[PDB]
RNA sequence: CUUACCUGGCCUUGACAUACUAGAAACUUUUCAGAGAUGGAUUGGUGCCUUCGGGAACCUAGAUACAGGUGCUGCAUGGCUGUCGUCAGCUCGUGUCGUGAGAUGUUGGGUUAAGUCCCGCAACGAGCGCAACCCUUUUCCUUACUUGCCAGCAUUUCGGAUGGGAACUUUAAGGAUACUGCCAGUGACAAACUGGAGGAAGGCGGGGACGACGUCAAGUCAUCAUGGCCCUUACGGCCAGGGCUACACACGUGCUACAAUGGUCGGUACAAAGGGUUGCUACACAGCGAUGUGAUGCUAAUCUCAAAAAGCCGAUCGUAGUCCGGAUUGGAGUCUGCAACUCGACUCCAUGAAGUCGGAAUCGCUAGUAAUCGCGGAUCAGAAUGCCGCGGUGAAUACGUUCCCG
């Protein structure tokens, strides 16, 4: 019923949020089937039990592009931005969870000259 | 550096036990960014100690990281072309680091058949008062209570 | 040390290239290569008519070369004649036919290949090298421009060892994106050798990017 | 210390001159020792296929244990001039770095 | 090596000559400059000359170096020792 | 049923828009009914060029060249509109195909 | 490169040009399995009987400006040396400095 | 081949340009000699314009200026490039001061990343540098509904597959936003600096291009042009083989390992950027395999390269020179190519080397960085551990400038 969209690192999570008993899909998968890394499922659950009102909604994800902590990272902030669309009163408790911002760390590119982003090759003194 | 003063960041609490101490500690036992790898281990080690005496694993931990933890500390001072090792007092977050790592030094030198069960015999090593890590804490110690004269 | 192309920094921001046509993968060299031998060719042929531009275009199998001249009569022809010939010649050398036209320069002194030419004429006839530069700084400040610099290069004089002298007046902010500055190297061939001249005139800054360019 | 010793197409190498420069190098800076890792000569002629006073250039840098790496260059009308000429200018500036750092 | 089901390769030039020497019964040396051929079955019991670079090797052919290159029986480098 | 699709190639996208404006604006005289512009994804192609003559492997020039697609479809079309397109001029670098 | 170098470049693209049609026919001849045993191998003697500059794996690209034959970029068909100056000239369509 | 080197066989107005004379369409089919360059035979056509009595193309034969040079000089040069060094500096006009070289301005206080800014001052004014304008990434709005997408509907051989929709993701142009804007403090009541609210983002948000006046007779006559010297039946030109891959040794930059944070086997998830008509190839068969045959869709948001790998789940291995490592050698093959001997890439069987963590010394790196994991491209018939790009997982530590250097 109500909308979100997350982003992280390449990858996008569309969320749809209605009030429910506690189903949660991505991709028509279940969230240990997709997550098999423990991390990844704190990270997607930690926005709703910040409320303490885990089991009285229902999720539908779908989520694409990115890596498995990426793809994890874009669905709390869906989950985030579909509850602050939901109620106006969560975005603050949210914010000061940190979940409203968007993180903007990305990778950097190769340059000339040098082996990686910020590597250089060696310079014997020996 | 000559200028700013660089905040610290931030470590989220681990999933079984919710501790940013347990998660700082996987992160000094992680290479190469095997964060699971590194959790599988720590959480070996927890389950093996908590094995031999039934206590809280994140008690246990605390407990045997104080037991641990330095008290002072030199640091080189070159004046008058000489080392004047001075003794000085050093913040919590350096006493905890470097707890930490002797813990897994002491532990990647023991020589038991994986870092799971030989991190785990360390643990208890430090907890009965002698390890590696002890040793390094009781050195430490010597060595700035021999140099206590400077200020 | 070295400096970026006055003119190469700034294609896609206050400028435009000189050549305007697509192509597939497979003809974009085909098409290259036969635009720079119709650029040799124009070069050799205009020499003594001040050319200044040459904008070469394929709309659609055909092609359109935009000759910049100060002097459009000898171009053009007292009868029109030569401009026959030459889109005879722009034919032969393309596959698709060529058809001319003309742009009439009305203010010289304002283009830099112009002002390197003329210099570099009188390098050649063997006139002082800083009575060449002052004579063109003077007239090109006269004409208008918030600047001009001037760099001549080689054995000046016959020296035997080569060195370079330089005069700028005005305003010439080489590293502002956003000016208009017109770039351009000539090369006089003396008895002793080579002498390299350079030039660069500034007209004020473009406002409104590359929009305002309309491109 | 191990040597590297260098030249260019004009000034023609051998592996008797090879020979020669380390035992001299050795010979003259045989104190140090320890103090001291690596040495790179490098040899060239300039103008090369003509001549002059000094038309010959000789450089010598030096890798101290411990502080960073030290140059010294000469310019002489023969290869054994350079030779020493940039061994004198070594020998003062080694000095003078060591009585610095005492 | 040569896929087999393309077959042996021989030089045309060669393969006259070979086949010149053996319908006659002459054992004057075939010079060539062809080290790239294969030494067929029938080359046995023939001299063949091989440049090598500078000069022409002679070869007796027997039946151990059948499937060889030419080549392979002259060396085209002189080293002695450091 | 028969409709027209028209995809035009150029180096600069605000040439390529230029022309994607003038053959809607175009259709919209004759009367018939358009869909697009649809941008689609623009190639880029890059180059490593030394620039000194001799020995300098990292000092380098990096160039670039995009080509740029857009596409259109004309459904319903009359017989002035398609008599109007044809009749239509083309400036250079854009390259338009028309498919029936 | 030299004009020498330059000319035979050319007499190697003529002879490639004269002979690519009988070159092309003995391969599909040998690769052809209807085709007779010895029909194959007669093809197979003609392909190796074949003039040696007939084959296209002799031929060195070149900038055809200068003639070196390093740095070709097959696209714009010029070494690397005369292609920066005509970029950079704003001669060729489309190129400009990468930044991303 | 590239090729510029060597052995040998060959040509001399030259393989390429202009100028003079004469005959021939240009071209075209076959063999013969030879390593080839070359030479000697042998077929078919006789074209395009003409005030047709002569001309354009493209050859042949003779003659003379000449061509030709990757031959020397980067210390005779143009053009281009490295470095000090993105260091924050470097200079002019009018005035003044001093006999003059010269000085001021550009110095003094705070301050900034900065000759950045505010106060004073025989200085007043300017230019080149700093910053800004340019590209890319983070939030949102409008246009666009394809080939790309699937929230509400329905049909489904349950595959957005289908009828459909224009919501969302995305795609690619144009716009908005962030300015110490507002609050509480500090400082001369100046610049400016701290702590806060709001916001996706807060004090240059993160990267990329952009190289001041000048320095090192720094690098490049072998990209190219060019002054001056040199050779001219050879220092020019064509060719076949060989070499650039040699091997008592010494250095620089890398790749792979020395294992249990791991090797092997079975199952099972998640990318981004590029390439494809002389090419990429679904799918079936044959093969242990590299591959081959048939065949299909693609000039591509449509078909394809394509399998992502680290990762997760299960089993075995249980500290051994090992079920670690994969150099070297012996057999058997595939493919590209006129042709893999010198001297190619890859596949299978057998073999199983040094190595058990590396002297003195020394290098890179402050965050989506280092470490580690895989994927693509230019060059290119074939031939990357190199170079240029792309994404996945993802750290440690900064008290401080005292001693180290610039
Ligand atoms: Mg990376
Ligand atoms: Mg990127
Ligand atoms: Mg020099
Ligand atoms: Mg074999
Ligand atoms: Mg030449
Ligand atoms: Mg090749
Ligand atoms: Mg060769
Ligand atoms: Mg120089
Ligand atoms: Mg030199
Ligand atoms: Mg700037
Ligand atoms: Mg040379
Ligand atoms: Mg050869
Ligand atoms: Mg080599
Ligand atoms: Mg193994
Ligand atoms: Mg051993
Ligand atoms: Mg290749």
């Amino acid at each position: 019923t109500n909308y979100g969209t997350g982003r992280r690192k390449t990858a996008t999570a569309r969320v749809f949020l209605s009030a429910g008993t506690g189903k949660l899909v991505i991709n028509n998968r279940t969230l240990e089937q997709y997550f098999g890394r423990e991390t990844a499922r704190m990270v997607v659950r930690q926005p709703l039990e910040l409320l303490e009102a885990t089991e009285k909604y229902d999720l539908y994800i779908t989520v694409k592009g990115g890596g498995i902590g990426g793809q994890a990272g874009a669905i709390r902030h869906g989950i985030t931005r579909a509850l602050i669309a939901a109620d106006e009163t969560l975005k603050p408790v949210l914010r000061q969870a940190g979940f409203v911002t968007r993180d903007a760390r990305e990778v950097e590119r190769k340059k000339l000259g040098l082996r990686k982003a910020r590597k250089r090759p060696q310079f014997s003194k020996r | 550096p000559r200028r700013r003063v660089v905040a610290a960041r931030e470590i989220l609490p681990d999933p079984k036990f919710s501790s940013q101490t347990i998660a700082k500690f996987m992160n000094h036992v992680m290479q190469d960014g095997k964060k699971s790898i590194a959790e599988s281990i720590v959480y070996g080690a927890l389950e093996r100690v908590q094995e031999k005496n039934k206590v809280d694993p994140v008690e246990f931990f605390e407990t045997t990281l104080e037991k641990v933890r330095p008290m002072v500390e030199v640091k080189a001072r070159r004046v008058g072309g000489a080392t004047y090792q001075v003794p000085m007092e050093v913040r919590p977050s350096r006493r905890t680091a470097l707890a930490m790592r002797w813990l897994v030094d002491a532990a990647a030198k023991r020589s038991e058949k994986t870092m799971a069960l030989r991190l785990a015999g360390e643990l208890l090593d430090a907890a009965e008062g002698k390890g590696a890590a002890i040793k390094k804490r009781e050195d430490v110690h010597r060595m700035a209570e021999a140099n206590k004269a400077f200020s | 040390g070295q400096k970026v192309h006055p003119i190469g920094i700034r294609l896609g921001v206050v400028k435009r290239h000189n050549a305007n046509w697509y192509a597939n993968p497979k003809q974009y060299a085909e098409y290259l290569l036969k635009d720079l031998q119709v650029r040799e060719f124009l070069t050799k042929k205009l020499k003594n008519a001040m050319v200044s531009n040459i904008l070469i275009e394929r709309p659609s199998g055909a092609a359109k070369v935009t000759i910049s001249t100060a002097r459009p009569g000898i171009v053009i022809g007292k009868k029109g004649e030569d401009i026959e010939k030459l889109q005879r010649e722009l034919t032969n050398i393309m596959g698709v036919p060529a058809q001319v036209s003309i742009n009439e320069i009305d203010r010289p002194d304002l283009d830099a290949r112009l002002v390197a030419e003329a210099i570099a004429s009188q390098l050649e006839k063997r006139v002082m090298f800083r009575r060449a530069m002052k004579r063109a700084v003077q007239n090109t400040m006269r004409a208008g421009a918030k600047g001009i610099k001037v760099e001549v290069s080689g054995r000046l004089g016959g020296a035997e060892i080569a060195r370079t002298e330089w005069y700028r007046e005005g305003r010439v902010p080489l590293h502002t994106l956003r000016a208009d500055i017109d770039y351009a190297t000539m090369r006089a061939e003396t008895t002793y050798g080579t002498i390299g001249v350079k030039v660069w005139i500034f007209r004020g800054e473009i406002l409104g990017g590359m929009k305002q360019v309309m491109n | 210390m191990n040597i590297e010793i260098r030249t260019d197409k004009n000034i023609h190498n051998s592996e008797r001159l090879i020979t020669y420069v380390r035992a001299e190098l050795t010979q003259e800076f045989q104190r140090h020792s320890e103090r001291i890792t690596h040495f790179s000569v490098h040899f060239s002629d300039e103008n090369g296929d003509k001549g002059g006073d000094k038309d010959i250039h000789c450089m010598i840098e030096a890798r101290p244990s411990g502080l960073k790496p030290v140059a010294v260059h000469h310019k002489a009308g023969n290869i054994d001039a350079s030779i020493h000429g940039a061994i004198e200018k070594l020998k003062r500036s080694l000095e003078h770095t060591f009585e610095k750092k005492e | 090596p040569r896929s087999l089901k393309k077959g042996p390769f021989v030089d045309a030039h060669l393969f006259a000559k070979v086949e010149a020497a053996v319908a006659s019964n002459s054992r004057k040396p075939i010079k060539t400059w062809s080290r790239r051929s294969m030494i067929l079955p029938d080359f046995v019991g023939l001299t063949i000359s091989v440049h090598n670079g500078r000069n022409h090797v002679p070869v007796i052919v027997t039946e151990h170096m059948v499937g060889h290159k030419l080549g392979e029986f002259a060396p085209t480098r002189t080293y002695r020792g450091h | 049923n028969q409709r027209i699709r028209i995809r035009l190639k150029s180096f600069d996208h605000r040439l390529i828009d230029q022309s994607a404006q003038e053959i809607v604006e175009t259709a919209k005289r004759t009367g018939a009914q358009v869909c697009g512009p649809i941008p689609m994804p623009t190639r880029i192609e890059r180059f490593n060029v030394l620039t000194s003559p001799h020995v300098n492997k990292d000092a380098r020039d990096q160039y670039e060249i995009r080509t740029y697609k857009r596409l259109i479809d004309i459904v319903q079309p009359t017989d002035k509109t398609v008599d109007a397109l044809m009749k239509l001029d083309l400036a250079a670098g854009v390259d338009v195909q028309i498919a029936l | 490169a030299k004009k020498g170098m330059i000319n035979r470049e050319l007499k190697r693209e003529k002879t490639v040009a004269k002979y690519a049609a009988k070159r092309a026919e003995l391969k599909a001849t040998i690769a052809n399995v209807n085709a007779s045993d010895e029909e194959r191998f007669e093809a197979m003697l003609k392909l190796q009987a074949l003039p040696r500059n007939a084959s296209p794996v002799r031929l060195r690209n070149r900038c055809g400006l200068t003639g070196r034959p390093h740095g070709y970029f097959r696209k714009f068909g010029l070494s690397r040396n005369k292609l920066r100056d005509t970029v950079m000239q704003g001669d060729v369509p489309g190129v400009v400095k990468a930044s991303w």
